[PDB]
């Protein structure tokens, strides 16, 4: 691929997620969608082999599938309306539809499968990009459409996102597995948050940001997309390692880091709302995430797995690419915990 | 459903028992309909037979769950006199759960389940006499 | 200390969690992959919410 | 001692007059702001939870083809 | 979510196309355009909640 | 074998080097002023003032005080015939029971 | 020399110099609670002729 | 959204006119020392993860991450700031405009409260 | 408050640009010197506490346990120091430095006046003390070690945080002062149960309550040796804090929930004497006598008496010193043998005099030995007990007595007897190891002279 033709893909991936952003039309929306998903499938096509064609077979069928449902709640909600205006939503059979679709775009159980398929089919680059602006967008028409959503579908999806999310991340031993099931987990947080308070959303959407890229552009650093072949960083350069556990901590919830914020937040939010068992159950099940961010943790820098032998020659060698804005992804993911009050500007 | 829960919750708590199993068997049937249907879409059967034969154990057992839950709970808070009591929900969860250890034959599974049923019966029994809402309505 | 500190009090809290986790991770893990599989899932997951959700 | 490293008691015990007159008027304030926050959610009559309704600068009033609009 | 570029630069995107009663070509009437008329104006600038009680 | 791996080093012993070793630093100079610090600072210093120090802190619990206000209570109660610990806490006069 | 005398034993000032910046906080915090100062009923009094304030 | 959609807001825009009439945050306010905190922290990373000596290399560089922090913390602070006065202003116009929903309650002391005594053995 | 939380923020810098011969030496002296500094807090009041500012304030229960911290960091540096020679700088530097944020954040937690913040830091010690664990422990069950240590504590305090949100959304406020002054009855009810049981439980697995306490043996044992100290000495005291902090709202439920806690608090105590006795590791004996006089303050705490609040922090302070010095003590044992079996080295009496000596004053200390402030504290919870109900005596009594049992028995075991024949290397006991234990015996003889600093407010 040229790079003028990936710069252009990239430029039109993220001018169809902010025509989505802006526009204040439902057919708008839906050509922001079309938009970005058609300039999407080349970026994760880039590295051409079978499993990245088959990870974006997979997932253009998904956004087909979710487009196409979401155009007829637009259609049926249109029907009883009359209303192409992006407001609540004035049917509740089209305000299924449209809740359906979305889950189905940011991946929320049990929509699920194509987001650990997918991550683990393409690059570590793709699949940054993949979470990071995919997320960006259903969000935000999900935050501008939440005084109709229906709470117990919302809520029941994100439960069932962050027991699997958990659970699966117990399971996998590939990083990007790994990856996909932290973003099925952060995802139900945050859409569990979503019919109570956006602005919470959107603080949890920043810190999951954050995190994400600290993490994916550490391995990208690193170049490890397997336990055992980050279980080598340690030999090489040890300043990463130290890094990547201080992030995976962070992410996992544990105070005073900055993954500790968003949870916080979510929490008493939801208490404000006469809500404990929902909370009680989301805090509890988040100890699987931080089980197997512990355990990632433990193979990479808490102890030293054996190396090889062709690690003096990369001893004698160095890094050349400079990650942009790593230092401060980092930082910002582990300490920021003593300016929460600043929701209020994200207000 | 909500049309199940809502028949279970107009019998009342200490009368009617066979009415409160009947209810319970049929929350239980759907739970397991459910339950099978997702089981042959994300594993799918060798043959027609053996889905036929896997949706009829699990929809069963599913159906045994809730019919002795609910008999025993009903009875138990009828010979008490003792209505709006968590123990009789406690006591109904515990027997559903050895009603499922028998039918997977596995003691260890029979005691678990009797304890995480009877606490998970307990706490709903508790949530519906305090008034907590799982899926609380947004307000504040 | 063997029957009840060794034995029962690591049977109760902390072995039966950590063995229901990992029968429950295998089983969401334990998938082979397969689009029809998975949009049979879809389709189930939409009949329920448009049907058992008002 | 207590000349060199230590206050008398007035200093301690006003100080702590000041800090319960804070507390209990944060306290008060955030359950004011919680009863503000479920008014003006259940009714709409506030500046806060106003959803953005159709504006009217959109509707075009010239005469149409036919009379009756 | 919504950055309403629309609204801050004074630009005409899609809100032409929002609502069936705005300016049309050749000043065609849409079938319901004195009741969309009519629930426009009640339910202008007092929001979402006042305008559905 | 599995792996090319170092042997397992022999114990060191500090007195080998240095027979009035101290056990702080292999080093002669470092480990004998960090025993002089060590023993300075912690005895010394922590240990002899802050004993003293804690035994000399001023009565801000005001035991004496009490003690004096309690001898004036008794004197003046037993002199004038009252009885020495009041039977309320507070003004029953000022407290207003329900009908 | 005595340039790596203070090229070594520099950092033997950083907690004694934390030590007095954090009496120096503690004075800045104690003077913006100043605002029940000699008005408490059990405190209350009169000021000498030459101070301003009772406490600090 | 509680103060999305609120009446006279323009969009897109950081700090509105009447931001101004409220107190700048201090130059020397703690959340710009830790901000300017956070910027030395991402310089110190910035040099460990090239490999040059942290504390040492790179003076420039390290200046411009606190400068850079500094300036978007006092802008952030600002807007933060903002907010919340606007959060008190509408509250207290409601409580003031709301008596009947806000009424005022007799104070009455506790030698006219009874409350029960639960003994301690 | 800053007056000393500032100096460990210096500890930092100070400790990574010093030299590389010089760390030990600049970091003992200076958190020495903040010791000391931080002797000045115990000059409490008798009417309230002392409350510097919004944000910190000190009470006669946060001043002992802030001045145990600061003397036991020197401590800790020392056998961290033993026990870490070939270390590189950087290494050595990051273990300063998670013993230094560990110091920082207990100081902070002691004297947070929200019980918000006083959750963060308090949650907050979790990290340094997993990553010292798991990173500088000796053998493979470290990493098992520290998996449960940090399950059982989030899987307590989580509800703990929800239970805390929920009282400042009912309440209006966490600040600790405002829900003391404004407290008002806890009626009998599930919900205010489960409140309860939430707060409650997170401090009673942070304490630890008898049935939840594997991880104690199982991080304690498997901990380096300053970890060890700080796991036994100060970590343990935060649920006991806690507990004597929370349960101004939790009356007048307190009277009814406790019967289950009690009972396994004493049973449990019994339980882990007996388990004592039978303990084919150093080690392990001393965690589980540190489990035995954890339950002997969780009865304290539940009886809830003048009486019984006295006794528990005279039994907190005592414990912390007597634990920190037997685990020094069985880690120079292990530093010579390198093992932990109890029974491999013996003789070590008349192989090490002095060291013998040591052994003999802690272990007396370990058991009520009057007028220890050990015995102080069993015998005014004895006694708060008694008041309570008169089969506690019973109860009390047993446990004494196994007490003094196994203690005589480990002290036996260690240092009488003839020694292994065939064990060679057991060099004179160092300067080091001598003052560790001087430094760890003389500050509680101290106390004991002067009982009054360490009885909490209740005095
Ligand atoms: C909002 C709107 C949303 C949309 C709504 C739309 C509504 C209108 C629809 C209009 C009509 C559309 C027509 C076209 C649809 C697409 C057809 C298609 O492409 O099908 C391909 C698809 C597979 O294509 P293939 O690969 O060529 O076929 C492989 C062979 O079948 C060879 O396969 P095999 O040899 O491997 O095994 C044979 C068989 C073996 O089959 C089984 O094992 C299934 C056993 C089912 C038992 C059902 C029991 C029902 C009980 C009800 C309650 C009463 C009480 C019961 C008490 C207990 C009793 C025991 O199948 C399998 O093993 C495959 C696994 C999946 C089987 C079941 C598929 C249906 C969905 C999953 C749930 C099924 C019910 C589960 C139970 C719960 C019920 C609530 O075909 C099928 O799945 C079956 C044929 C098509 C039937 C379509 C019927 C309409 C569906 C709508
Ligand atoms: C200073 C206290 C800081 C407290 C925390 C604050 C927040 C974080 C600090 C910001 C980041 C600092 C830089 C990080 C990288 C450091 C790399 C390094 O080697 O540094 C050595 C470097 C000197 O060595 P060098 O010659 O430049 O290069 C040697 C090579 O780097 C030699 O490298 P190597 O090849 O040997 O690398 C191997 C080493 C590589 O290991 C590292 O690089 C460790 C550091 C990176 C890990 C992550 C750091 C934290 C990032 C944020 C996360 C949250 C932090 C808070 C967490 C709280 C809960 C734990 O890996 C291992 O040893 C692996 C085994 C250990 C793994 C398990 C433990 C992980 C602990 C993770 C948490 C650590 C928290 C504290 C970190 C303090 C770092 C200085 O010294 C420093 O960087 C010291 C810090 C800066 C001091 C500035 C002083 C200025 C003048 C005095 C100012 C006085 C106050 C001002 C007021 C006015 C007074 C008058
Ligand atoms: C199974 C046998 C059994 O029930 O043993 C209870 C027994 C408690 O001692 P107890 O002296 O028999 O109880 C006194 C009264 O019977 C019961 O006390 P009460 O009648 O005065 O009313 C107070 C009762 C109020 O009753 C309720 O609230 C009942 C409603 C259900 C509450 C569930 C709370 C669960 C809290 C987390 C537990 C994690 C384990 O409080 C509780 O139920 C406290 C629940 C927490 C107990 C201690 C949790 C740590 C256990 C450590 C070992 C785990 C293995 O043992 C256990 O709870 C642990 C071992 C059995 C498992
Ligand atoms: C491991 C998890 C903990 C293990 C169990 C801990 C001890 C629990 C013992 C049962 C509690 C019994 C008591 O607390 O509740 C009684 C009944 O308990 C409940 O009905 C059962 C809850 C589930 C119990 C699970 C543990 C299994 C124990 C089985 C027998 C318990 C009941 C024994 C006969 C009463 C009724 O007491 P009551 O005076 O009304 O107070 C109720 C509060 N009110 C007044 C506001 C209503
Ligand atoms: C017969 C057998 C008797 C054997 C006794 C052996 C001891 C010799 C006799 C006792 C010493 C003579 C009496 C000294 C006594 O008076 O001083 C004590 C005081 O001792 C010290 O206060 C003990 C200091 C304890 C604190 C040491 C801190 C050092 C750092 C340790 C940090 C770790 C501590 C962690 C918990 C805080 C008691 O206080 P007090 O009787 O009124 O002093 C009178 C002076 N007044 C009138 C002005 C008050
Ligand atoms: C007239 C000539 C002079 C004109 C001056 C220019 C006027 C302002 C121009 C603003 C830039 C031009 C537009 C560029 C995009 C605008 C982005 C920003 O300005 O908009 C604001 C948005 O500001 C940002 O949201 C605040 C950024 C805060 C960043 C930190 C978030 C807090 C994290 C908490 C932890 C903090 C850790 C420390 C961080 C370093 C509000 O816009 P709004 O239309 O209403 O948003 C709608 C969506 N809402 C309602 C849901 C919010
Ligand atoms: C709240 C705390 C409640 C305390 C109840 C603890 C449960 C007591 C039963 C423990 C003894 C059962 C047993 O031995 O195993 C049962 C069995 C066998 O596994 P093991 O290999 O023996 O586990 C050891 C792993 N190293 O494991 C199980 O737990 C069975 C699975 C549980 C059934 C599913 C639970 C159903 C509950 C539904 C609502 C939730
Ligand atoms: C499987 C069975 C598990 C049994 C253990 C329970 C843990 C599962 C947590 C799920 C919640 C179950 C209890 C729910 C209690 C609850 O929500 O109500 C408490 C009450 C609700 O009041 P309202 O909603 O306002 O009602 C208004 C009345 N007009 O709110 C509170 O007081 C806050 C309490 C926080 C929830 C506490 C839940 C946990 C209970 C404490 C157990 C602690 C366990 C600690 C683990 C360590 C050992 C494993
Ligand atoms: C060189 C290496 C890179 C690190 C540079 C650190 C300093 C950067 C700032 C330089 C000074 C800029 C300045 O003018 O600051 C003044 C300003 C307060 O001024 P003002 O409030 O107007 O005056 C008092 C009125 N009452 O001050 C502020 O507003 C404070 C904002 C800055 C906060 C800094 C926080 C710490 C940053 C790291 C310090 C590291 C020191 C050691 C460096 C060693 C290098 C080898």
């Amino acid at each position: 691929m040229n790079p003028i033709i990936y710069t252009t893909l990239i430029m039109t991936v993220m001018s169809g997620t902010m025509l989505v952003m802006i526009s204040s039309h439902w057919l708008l929306i839906w050509i922001g969608f079309e938009m970005n998903l058609l300039a999407m499938i080349p970026v994760l096509m880039k590295n051409f082999n079978p499993r990245a064609t088959e990870a974006a077979t997979k997932y253009f069928l998904t956004q087909a599938t979710a487009s196409m449902m979401l155009m007829m709640a637009i259609i049926i909600n249109l029907l009883y309306s009359g209303q192409w205006t992006i407001t609540k939503m004035f049917n509740p059979v089209a305000m299924t539809m449209m809740t359906m679709a979305l889950a189905m775009k940011l991946g929320l159980s049990p929509f699920h499968f194509w987001v650990p398929e997918v991550t683990q089919g393409i690059s570590l680059q793709a699949g940054l990009l993949l979470l990071t602006w995919q997320k960006l967008a259903p969000l935000s028409v999900l935050c501008q459409i939440s005084q109709s959503i229906n709470p117990n579908l919302m809520l029941t999806m994100a439960m069932l996102s962050i027991l699997i999310g958990g659970w699966g991340g117990l399971n996998q031993t590939q990083l990007r597995k790994i990856m996909a099931y932290s973003s099925i987990a952060h995802m139900g947080w945050m859409t569990a948050v979503l019919p109570y308070n956006t602005t919470m959303t959107i603080l949890n959407l920043l810190i999951y940001i954050t995190m994400t890229l600290a993490m994916f552009m550490l391995l990208i650093h690193s170049s490890a997309t397997t336990t055992l072949s980050l279980s080598h960083t340690w030999n090489k350069m040890p300043v990463i390692t130290s890094l990547m556990m201080v992030t995976l901590l962070s992410m996992g919830g544990l105070p005073p880091l900055s993954g500790f914020m968003p949870k916080w937040m979510i929490i008493q939010e939801m208490t404000k709302n006469e809500s404990i068992i929902m909370p009680t159950l989301m805090a509890m099940t988040a100890l699987l995430n931080l089980y197997f961010y512990m355990r990632l943790a433990y193979s990479s820098s808490l102890t030293m797995f054996p190396s090889t032998n062709n690690m003096k020659m990369k001893w004698q060698f160095e890094h050349t690419k400079q990650m942009k804005l790593l230092p401060t992804m980092i930082v910002l993911s582990t300490l920021v915990l003593p300016m929460t009050p600043a929701l209020s500007s994200l207000n | 459903a909500k049309t199940l829960l809502h028949k279970y919750s107009d019998i009342p708590e200490g009368t009617e028992c066979h009415r409160k199993a009947y209810a319970s068997t049929s929350i239980g049937g759907a739970t397991g309909l459910i339950v099978s249907a997702y089981s042959i879409a994300l594993k799918p059967p060798a043959s027609f037979l053996e889905g036929v034969a896997r949706t009829g154990r699990y929809t069963f057992t599913s159906a045994a769950i809730g019919a002795i839950f609910g008999l025993t709970s009903c009875i138990s808070a009828q010979v008490r006199e003792k209505p709006d009591d968590p123990l009789n929900y406690f006591i109904g969860g515990c027997a559903g759960g050895l009603t499922l250890g028998a039918r997977t034959r596995s003691y260890g599974i029979g005691a678990a389940a009797c304890a995480y049923m009877g606490l998970t019966a307990a706490l709903v029994k508790m949530g519906q006499l305090e008034g907590w809402q799982v899926f609380a309505e947004p307000k504040v | 200390s063997s029957l009840l500190d060794l034995i029962w009090l690591e049977t109760i809290l902390p072995k039966t969690t950590s063995f229901i986790q990992m029968k429950m991770s295998i089983m969401v893990s334990n998938q082979k992959g397969l689009i029809k599989l998975y949009f049979l899932s879809f389709l189930i997951t939409i009949m329920i919410s448009m049907t058992l959700f008002n | 001692i207590a000349r060199t490293f230590y206050d008398g008691p007035e200093k301690n015990y006003e100080k702590t007059m000041a800090i319960l007159q804070i507390e209990a008027e944060k306290a008060e304030l955030r359950l004011k702001e919680l009863e503000v926050r479920r008014l003006m959610r259940a009714r709409g009559d506030g500046p806060w939870y106003q959803y953005p309704t159709i504006d009217k600068a959109l509707i075009d009033h010239s005469p149409k083809t036919t009379p009756d609009n | 979510p919504f950055f309403d570029v629309q609204k801050r630069l004074g630009l005409d995107l899609d809100r032409w196309m929002t609502i069936q009663s705005a300016e049309q070509p050749h000043k065609i009437p849409g079938r319901c355009h004195a009741f969309e008329k009519e629930w426009i104006e009640c339910a202008h600038g007092i929001g979402g909640i006042r305008a559905e009680k | 074998i599995r792996l090319q791996e170092d042997p397992d080093p022999e114990d060191e012993n500090l007195y080998e080097k240095n027979p009035d070793s101290h056990g702080y630093d292999k080093d002669p100079i470092v480990d004998l002023w960090n025993m002089r610090v060590v023993f300075f600072f912690g005895f010394s210093i922590v240990l002899v003032l802050g004993s003293t120090f804690v035994a000399y802190l001023p009565d801000y619990r005001m035991q004496e005080w009490a003690r004096r206000e309690a001898e004036r209570l008794v004197k003046y109660r037993e002199a004038n015939g009252l009885p020495l610990m009041e039977s309320n806490c507070f003004d029953p006069n000022k407290i207003q029971l329900p009908e | 020399n005595v340039l790596q005398i203070v090229r070594d034993h520099w950092v033997h000032i950083l907690v004694p110099v934390g030590f007095v910046f954090g009496c120096y906080l503690d004075r800045r915090s104690d003077e913006k609670l100043t605002a029940f100062r000699n008005k408490s009923l059990l405190f209350k009094r009169e000021l000498r002729p030459n101070e301003e304030v009772t406490w600090k | 959204t509680m103060m999305s959609g609120r009446p006279g807001r323009v969009p897109l825009q950081f700090l509105p006119n009447e931001a101004r009439s409220l107190p700048p945050p201090k130059l020397t306010d703690p959340r710009l020392v830790y901000m300017g905190f956070l910027g030395y922290c991402s310089g110190l990373i910035d040099n460990a993860i090239r490999r040059r000596p942290v504390v040492s290399a790179g003076l420039h560089r390290q200046l411009l991450y606190v400068t850079s922090f500094v300036f978007f913390g006092y802008y952030l602070l600002k807007r933060q700031d903002y907010m919340y006065a606007l959060r008190d202003h509408d509250m207290f116009a409601y409580v003031k405009s709301h008596p009947e929903d806000f009424p005022e309650k007799d104070k009455k002391t506790y030698g006219e409260i009874l409350e029960e005594f639960h003994p301690v053995r | 408050m800053l007056k000393i939380i500032i100096p460990t923020t210096m500890l930092l810098p100070m400790t990574w640009m010093s030299k590389h011969n010089m760390i030990w030496i600049n970091a003992t002296v200076h958190s020495l010197l903040i010791s000391l500094i931080s002797l000045s807090l115990l000059n409490q009041l008798g009417e309230n506490s002392l409350n510097f500012s919004l944000t910190f304030f000190s009470d006669s229960l946060s001043a002992p346990l802030l001045v145990l911290t600061t003397w036991l960091l020197p401590l800790m540096l020392m056998a961290s120091q033993s026990h870490l020679s070939k270390e590189t700088t950087t290494r050595k530097k990051l273990y300063i430095t998670m013993l230094i944020l560990l110091q920082l954040f207990l100081i902070m937690t002691f004297t947070a006046t929200e019980l918000i913040l006083f959750y963060i830091l308090f949650e907050a010690t979790l990290v340094p003390t997993l990553i010292i664990i798991t990173r500088w422990g000796n053998q493979t069950e470290r990493l098992n070690a520290g998996l449960y240590f940090l399950f059982y504590t989030l899987a307590g305090s989580l509800p703990l945080l929800v239970a805390l949100v929920y009282i400042q959304n009912t309440t209006g406020s966490l600040n600790f002062l405002i829900i003391h002054y404004w407290s008002h009855p806890l009626s009998n009810s599930w919900s205010n149960i489960f409140m309860w049981l939430a707060c409650i439980m997170a401090f009673m697995v942070k304490m630890p309550l008898y049935g939840l306490h594997l991880w104690l043996p199982k991080a304690h044992v498997e901990a380096p040796i300053a970890g060890s100290m700080v796991l036994a000495a100060v970590l343990l005291k935060l649920g006991g804090y806690g507990m004597m902090r929370i349960t101004t709202i939790l009356n007048p439920l307190t009277n009814y929930m406790a019967y289950p806690f009690l009972m396994l608090s004493m049973w449990g105590m019994i339980m882990t004497s007996s388990i004592c006795l039978r303990q084919t590791d150093l080690k392990s004996l001393i965690a589980y006598s540190s489990v035995s006089h954890m339950a002997l303050v969780i009865v304290a705490i539940m009886i809830q008496t003048p009486w019984s609040f006295m006794g528990a922090t005279a039994l907190m302070i005592a414990h912390g010193l007597t634990s920190s010095m037997l685990f020094c003590l069985a880690n120079t044992n292990y530093e010579r043998v390198h093992s932990r079996t109890m029974i491999l080295a013996r003789g070590l009496q008349t192989l090490l005099p002095l060291m013998a000596t040591w052994w003999l004053v802690a272990s007396l200390t370990n058991l009520a030995l009057p007028p220890s402030i050990n015995l102080i504290g069993e015998l005014f919870i004895i006694t708060a007990s008694f008041s309570w109900s008169n089969i506690t005596i019973i109860l009390m009594g047993m446990n004494m007595m196994i007490t003094a049992l196994y203690s005589l028995y480990m002290l036996i075991t260690t240092q009488r007897g003839k020694y292994t024949h065939h064990i060679n290397n057991i060099k004179p006991s160092f300067t080091r190891e001598n003052a560790l234990m001087a430094l760890h015996i003389l500050p509680l003889l101290l106390l004991t002279l002067n009982p009054k600093m360490i009885l909490g407010p209740l005095y």
